[PDB]
């Protein structure tokens, strides 16, 4: 009776066993069909040239339930090599996940995979737990969506959650944009993968945007070279920080939305006055798109400008931020005190799928 | 309260060492 932990993201699945310190499998959240009859995860990616890819999770939400079932089946049987009917399964969901979506996940786990028990946790909350906290505000930026999730004593506060429809995939696309201004042409799906590697390796958040652009314009001290797979070597400059600057200025890609520093402040300002200090002192970064060097310092600067002068602002950026959601789930699911909170098959059978709201919050 | 015992466990259980290396 060992529990499984599955963290389903728009871009990557992280799956493993509760009590482990790392997920056993990390693979793209993709289903490919020929351009057998379908391929999932790491097959479908290494075999990409002969496949058309579909992403069942978009913008943090499951949009294709048939292909999401394939991802789950592939997670259980191919990657983890377990029979789901023998294991309690902890799943994760985005903040403000629609009611009908959570019920559909629950129904599938119980009626299709016949799990003995399951639980649905909000990803941001698991990241807060992984950092040793039960109170704080989480900035979760992944591949498809970015959220500010204030959390007080294990309860995410849905009225104060902020959502920015901008994350790693958009930043990759934006870096493809602006690299063309330097004269480089990255168009194909394989070239997108290269630009994503450029972003993950060379990009950073400037502490002050205008100063950094002036530095980049008057010298080459911020330029960095990158070897393409074919051996050719390109040089990138102010794109290093112009790409993630979009998080703070979404209008760079034409979004009429406030940047992540302002949404953090507004989310705090929608919480009870009583708890705001604890939120300001516990700003936890999570997700792959918060990995940029310098993002913590910039958030500290920008929130200090918005918050009252006496407030203490701390930004926590743990080193395993790509995996904090999974680690938090591994911790939670393996706690002795957690076990009464699994939804059991009997409770599901007696209440219907609406049991997930009663028990997961 | 059952929630608080879980929250207390999350903060001070020591779970993060207790995770097996894999
Ligand atoms: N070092 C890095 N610097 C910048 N971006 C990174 C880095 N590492 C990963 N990323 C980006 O993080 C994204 C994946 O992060 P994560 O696994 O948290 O997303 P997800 O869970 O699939 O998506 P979501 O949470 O939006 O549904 C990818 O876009 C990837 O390019
Ligand atoms: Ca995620
Ligand atoms: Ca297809």
């Amino acid at each position: 009776t060992t529990a499984l932990v599955c963290d389903n993201g728009s871009g990557l699945v992280k799956a493993g066993f509760a009590g482990d310190d790392a997920p056993r499998a990390v693979f793209p959240s993709i289903v490919g069909r020929p351009r057998k009859d379908s391929y999932v995860g790491d097959e479908a990616q290494s075999k990409r040239g002969i496949l058309t890819l579909k992403y069942p999770i978009e913008h943090g939400i499951i949009t294709n339930w048939d292909d999401m079932e394939k991802i789950w089946h592939h997670t259980f049987y191919n990657e983890l090599r377990v029979a789901p009917e023998e294991h309690p399964t902890l799943l994760t969901e985005a903040p403000l996940n629609p009611k009908a979506n959570r019920e559909k996940m629950t129904q599938i786990m119980f009626e299709t995979f016949n799990v003995p028990a399951m639980y649905v946790a909000i990803q941001a909350v698991l990241s807060l737990y992984a950092s040793g906290r039960t109170t704080g505000i989480v900035l979760d930026s992944g591949d498809g969506v970015t959220h500010n999730v204030p959390i007080y004593e294990g309860y995410a506060l849905p009225h104060a959650i902020m959502r920015l429809d901008l994350a790693g995939r958009d930043l990759t696309d934006y870096l493809m944009k602006i690299l063309t201004e330097r004269g480089y042409s990255f168009v194909t799906t394989a070239e997108r993968e290269i630009v994503r590697d450029i972003k993950e390796k060379l990009c950073y958040v400037a502490l002050d945007f205008e100063n950094e652009m002036a530095t980049a314009a008057s010298s080459s001290s911020l330029e960095k070279s990158y070897e393409l797979p074919d051996g050719q070597v390109i040089t990138i400059g102010n794109e290093r920080f112009r790409c993630p600057e979009t998080l703070f200025q979404p209008s760079f890609i034409g979004m009429e939305s406030a940047g992540i520093h302002e949404t953090t402040y507004n989310s705090i300002m929608k919480c009870d006055i009583d708890i705001r200090k604890d939120l300001y002192a516990n700003n936890v970064m999570s997700g792959g798109t918060t990995m940029y060097p310098g993002i913590a310092d910039r958030m500290q600067k920008e929130i200090t400008a918005l918050a009252p002068s006496t407030m203490k602002i701390k930004i926590i950026a743990p080193p395993e931020r790509k995996y904090s959601v999974w680690i938090g789930g591994s911790i939670l699911a393996s706690l002795s005190t957690f076990q009464q909170m699994w939804i059991t098959k009997q409770e599901y059978d007696e209440a219907g799928p609406s049991i997930v709201h009663r028990k997961c919050f | 309260s059952l929630h608080s015992a879980l929250m207390e466990a999350i903060r001070s259980s020591g779970g993060r060492e207790k995770l097996r290396k894999v």
